[PDB]
């Protein structure tokens, strides 16, 4: 019992170590990914700019998580979980390590909320998404994020600071880091901190990603395992914020918020506790972002070893690389894409031609038919959305009947499909048997009735039952 | 006694 014998804080030898070996593994895993990513992103050198302004994005987010681990661990470490008194880094270091701790901090929750937005853009506004955003006008986006967060965490040069809470006047074992203004403005400030760097993306993320994953799903059997696992990833992703932010968020509003006639010995011990579980949580989002975010990738997921409507459509519409006649005689090309009602065959080959911009000679390649391919299915999705009488229908759907309605829009058109008007508040009212039982007996099942039939059979199941054939 | 560590 000396003069700083209150600033003691009482965690067992045990968990001390426990907590160390977990961070320092962390420190390890985290460390290397982070930086492996900042290296395995410089040399794809992709050619698409869509892809690559996500790398870019994706590079910033491995720096922040980088600099998190490097800049804010190795003092955490000496003087937050072995060594609470005295601090050992003065005024300056007081100042400059929450500075730079909130800056990482805020630069890592704002890039992944706009790699977020990038992504919502990419997918559901393609149109504005390449006149809005191409590898200039990117990396001065991620430029402007970093300034946001330097901006953000200057409050945190002057409201922390060096201090004497020795019962003496002024021993120096009794010096901490610690706020040192009104606990008024540090209620203030810490809430600020915890609204623009938890609850704003946490929005963000949690609504777009959602909105990303049900398109995605809709949008897509080995040929599109890894687009599938994208959506698995999406969800995750907010999973791992949530679970690893939230307790680090709620242990400094409990510092704040709990007022001096209710602390105790009790809850003084649960927290300095509690803060062993919250940063070491709190770091591993850090060590799994770069594994997360990257493992559903084709090169990546060596790289650090090394260290449902294009479905049904590509069945029901096949694949072919030269000019056919359809089930109606008219030329089409790749997957069920009409290239001209005219008879003449040169016509045809005009129309390719202009479709592509190249002199094809009525012969593309894979590639080009699915680029094709995309553009045929925004259109047959945008016709359904601006249509008063199948945007309510698409709506009511699950995520296999709505690719159902896109299968019949795509070989129909908006204004084909609408005419199904029966037919189509059977499905909107859930009465899959009378719709399936009706649209049997229309000119469209006599015309084409395998494929007909599957896309009926989806309709009254919303089983992948009748598309077997798919890869 | 409440913690200073934040």
């Amino acid at each position: 019992a000396g003069p700083n014998s209150d600033l003691d804080v009482n965690t067992d030898i045990y968990s001390k170590v426990l907590v160390t070996a977990i961070y320092l593994a962390l420190f390890v895993v985290g460390t290397v990914g982070n930086s492996v990513t900042l290296f395995t992103l410089a040399r794809k050198k992709s050619l698409q700019s869509l892809q690559s302004t996500v790398h870019y994005h994706l590079g910033s987010l491995a720096l922040s998580d980088l600099l998190i681990l490097l800049l804010a661990m190795p003092v955490e470490l000496y003087n937050f979980i072995w060594v609470h008194h005295p601090w050992a880094f003065g005024d300056a270091g007081c100042r400059g390590y929450y500075f730079l701790r909130d800056a990482c901090t805020y630069a890592t929750a704002l890039n992944v909320a706009s790699l977020s937005v990038a992504r919502y853009l990419a997918i559901c506004h393609p149109f504005k998404a390449k006149t809005l955003m191409s590898r200039s006008r990117t990396k001065k986006f991620i430029s402007a994020i970093w300034l946001a967060s330097a901006l953000l965490a200057i409050p945190m040069l002057f409201t922390m600071g060096l201090q004497n809470r020795s019962a003496d006047g002024t021993h120096p074992g009794g010096l901490v880091c610690t706020p040192i203004v009104d606990t008024a403005t540090v209620k203030v400030v810490i809430q600020v901190n915890t609204f623009m760097s938890f609850l704003f993306p946490m929005l963000v993320i949690s609504i777009l990603n959602t909105v990303i994953a049900n398109k995605l799903t809709v949008m897509v059997p080995g040929r599109v395992q890894a687009l599938r696992h994208g959506v698995l990833v999406l969800r995750a992703v907010v999973i791992a914020f949530v679970v690893c932010w939230l307790p680090y968020h709620v242990r400094r509003l409990m510092f704040c918020y709990i007022s001096d006639e209710q602390w105790t010995t009790f809850l003084f011990d649960f927290y300095h506790y509690f803060y062993m579980l919250t940063n070491a949580l709190f770091y591993a989002s850090s060590a799994i972002n770069p594994i997360l975010y990257n493992l559903v990738s084709a090169n990546f997921r060596q790289v650090f070893l090394s260290t449902n409507i294009f479905e049904m459509l590509r069945i029901d519409e096949g694949l072919r690389l030269k000019i056919y006649k359809d089930t109606e005689g008219y030329y089409t090309i790749g997957i069920g894409h009409l290239l001209t009602k005219s008879p003449s065959l040169n016509a045809a080959k005009s129309e390719l031609d202009k479709a592509i911009g190249r002199n094809t000679n009525g012969v593309i390649t894979k590639d080009e038919a699915e680029k094709l391919f995309n553009q045929d299915v925004d259109a047959a999705v945008r016709g359904i959305l601006r249509n008063a009488k199948l945007k309510p229908v698409y709506d009511s759907l699950d995520a296999v009947r709505r690719a159902a309605l896109i299968n019949m829009v795509f070989q129909m058109g908006e204004t084909g499909v609408a005419g199904f008007t029966n037919s189509l508040r059977m499905l909107n009212n859930k009465r899959w048997d009378e719709a399936a039982v009706n649209l049997a007996k229309s000119r469209w099942y006599n015309q084409t009735p395998n494929r007909a039939k599957r896309v009926i059979t989806t309709f009254r199941t919303g089983t992948w039952d009748a598309y077997g054939s798919g890869s | 006694r409440r913690p200073y560590i934040l």
